[PDB]
């Protein structure tokens, strides 16, 4: 009520923006079979250029 | 290998057939699977050489420990680092386009093992 | 995800080379 | 205590009490420890009786489980802990030896 | 008389360390977590992490840990102390090796 | 489902055998005991045998 | 203040604050194999504290729900006689008050140790939340940066050479 409160504003227009794939910023400690997902994400992000 | 009795011939046939499961099932491929460029044989040998080099360092320490708990703890501590590196390698090899990319990723993984893996293992073993 | 160095197209470098000599990005 | 000498653990005496104190209450090793107390009754104080009792423990372990000839002679650590269960002839031998050690008189 | 004797002993026999802890002393302090209390540590030699030879390494380990000899009692450490603090050695100040207890 | 990934690092289980008080089932040609294993998926489309 | 500041289930105002919903969602995106035995111990202590807490939250919210349900009926206290309306309005309103409570972050020493630890467990947890829970990590990164925590995984990282993975909400530099 009476202190700092984190904002909830986000990117709500770019497609598949929050389908974050593995990189050095995520340390590759995810589910093993998510590599396929990464490929899909990659392909999707090449479709919207 | 021709000259043998019926029982020996049957045993040899059994031993041969138990090793051709990879041969029989290579024809049955799936269309919808996500294919990847596999790690080449030379890179496989280099990675196994790096693993053997790691095992060279840990051998006296683990063989001079009389408690299974300590050896299991040593195994677990190294395995987390190795699993992070393995995840990086698996991602970068699955997302590979040509054999050059797969070789690059395998070389990066082997270099990580031979550069940082040995240092981390040595620190752990000194702790033990 | 990281782009491998051999597969990396230095588009940023290409734009940087096309900048004027007296440019704030070149100063940076 | 179907394999031991006494109807109840209280007839075993101080040795059975020490065996109970050695392991957790759910650990079946205590019974094996009790057998040690049985092997070293009139033998612990005799210098060769102690060796005889240790041999009796080795024979008992060899009879309970399948064992190999050198297997009980190459045990690195004969110490026992609370969660040591008689799943192996080595564990049976260690529990029996610990029971032998705790047999005063 | 206990208070008077203790006060005299403190006043007479207390001096500041007068020196900065050397690199070897700090490293020994950081490795003192390897010391075991109430039971001796089983030192196992691994040539790929310890170097040297087994006999030399075990002798050094016995000197460092088992013997109880302090880092400031080592000859090379004493030489390093007398070298790195020669400025304080000049002008008639004597370096104290063992910290007061 | 998913795939058999290109590389898996597998921890060799320890202490599964107590026949002669040895907790290292595996040893390589150099004589050093092994704690880890590398498994590779060479063929990415073939079925896995029953 | 309190005599039990040592307790792991306790906390002060400036500890990392996670709501129960955030805590359960964070638990939904982690693996026990990737954590050291110390990290597992932290998570187990947090589990017992949090099971008791989630049990108790409706009890905390019951007085407020009772008051609001009474004020919705009117200014008449028909005890033992307005129970039906009172408890229908209660079964409606108490979920709303519990919604406000369960979406409210609460500080804890275990929360600030699990997230902000500088060992490998802390980095693993931070990166896992960063990738699998982008919104939770957005809020949590804002909170951590506000609390003078400097981690590479934060969106508000001025020393990074890589662009942030999310929208950086306005804050005072």
């Amino acid at each position: 009520l009476f202190d700092f409160n984190p904002s909830s504003i986000k990117f709500e227009k770019y497609p598949f923006y929050y389908w974050i794939n593995s990189s050095q910023l995520t340390e590759f400690n995810q589910y093993r079979k998510f590599v396929i997902r990464d490929s899909i994400i990659y392909s999707l992000n090449n479709y919207i250029i | 290998v021709e000259e043998m009795d019926t029982i020996q011939k049957m045993n040899y046939e059994a031993t041969v057939n138990m090793g051709r499961q990879d041969l029989i099932t290579r024809e049955y491929t799936f269309y919808s699977d996500y294919e990847f460029i596999p790690i080449q044989e030379d890179r496989k040998q280099q990675m196994e050489d790096a693993l053997n080099n790691l095992h060279k360092i840990i051998h006296p320490t683990v063989t001079q420990l009389k408690k299974k708990a300590n050896v299991q703890e040593i195994q677990d501590r190294v395995f987390r680092k190795l699993q992070g590196w393995e995840g990086e390698l698996n991602t970068c090899v699955f997302s590979a386009k040509n054999v050059r990319d797969s070789n690059f990723c395998a070389d990066r993984f082997t270099n990580r093992i031979n550069t940082e893996g040995v240092e981390f293992v040595k620190q752990i073993l000194r702790e033990y | 995800e990281m782009i491998l160095p051999h597969n990396n197209r230095q588009l940023a470098r290409q734009y940087f080379d096309s900048l004027p000599e007296n440019d704030i990005n070149r100063k940076y | 205590m179907a394999q031991t000498a006494h109807q109840n653990r209280y007839q075993g005496g101080l040795c059975y009490a020490q065996c109970n104190e050695l392991f957790s209450f759910w650990n079946p090793s205590i019974q094996q420890c009790w057998k040690g107390c049985d092997f070293g009754v009139g033998r612990v104080n005799d210098p060769e009786g102690r060796i005889e009792a240790q041999q009796m423990c080795k024979r008992w372990a060899a009879e309970l489980y399948w064992t190999y000839k050198g297997e009980l002679d190459t045990i690195k650590d004969l110490r026992v802990h609370a969660d040591m269960y008689p799943t192996t002839p080595q564990n049976v031998y260690r529990a029996c030896l610990a029971g032998v050690r705790r047999q005063k008189f | 008389t206990y208070y008077s004797t203790n006060k005299e002993a403190l006043i007479q026999n207390f001096e500041p360390l007068n020196r900065k802890f050397t690199e070897e002393e700090v490293e020994q302090f950081l490795r003192n977590e390897g010391r075991s209390q109430e039971e001796k540590r089983n030192w196992i030699y691994n040539p790929h992490i310890h170097g040297s030879t087994e006999g030399e390494w075990k002798a050094d380990i016995h000197e460092k840990f088992d013997s109880g000899k302090a880092p400031w009692e080592r000859e090379h450490v004493k030489a390093k102390i007398l070298e790195t603090n020669k400025a304080k050695i000049d002008a008639g100040e004597e370096i104290q090796l063992k910290p007061f207890k | 489902p998913g795939e058999v990934l290109p590389l898996r690092i597998i921890k060799y289980p320890l202490g599964l055998e107590t026949i002669h008080n040895n907790i290292f089932e595996n040893t390589n040609n150099e004589g050093n005991v092994e704690l880890f294993r590398l498994r590779f998926n060479s063929n990415s489309s073939k079925m896995q045998h029953k | 203040m309190d005599n039990n500041y040592h307790f792991w289930g306790n906390g002060d105002r400036q500890d990392v604050s996670l709501s129960y919903e955030d805590y359960y969602s964070i638990l939904d995106c982690l693996l026990d194999e990737k954590l050291s035995p110390q990290g597992l111990m932290k998570f187990k202590n947090l589990h017992e504290v949090s099971m008791y807490g989630v049990s108790y939250v409706p009890l905390y919210c019951f007085p407020v729900a009772y008051g609001i349900s009474h004020m919705l009926t009117g200014k008449v206290r028909r005890g033992h006689s307005g129970y039906r309306n009172l408890f229908s309005l209660m079964s409606v309103v108490l979920p709303f008050t519990c919604w406000y409570a369960y979406t409210t972050p609460i500080p804890r020493r275990l929360y600030t140790e699990i997230i902000c630890s500088n060992n490998a467990d802390g980095a693993y947890v931070r990166n896992r939340i960063k990738q699998q829970k982008p919104g939770i990590w957005r809020k949590l990164s804002q909170q951590l940066y506000n609390k003078n925590f400097r981690f590479p995984e934060l969106n508000q990282d001025l020393t990074a050479t890589e662009f942030p993975l999310d929208y950086v909400a306005p804050h005072k530099f």
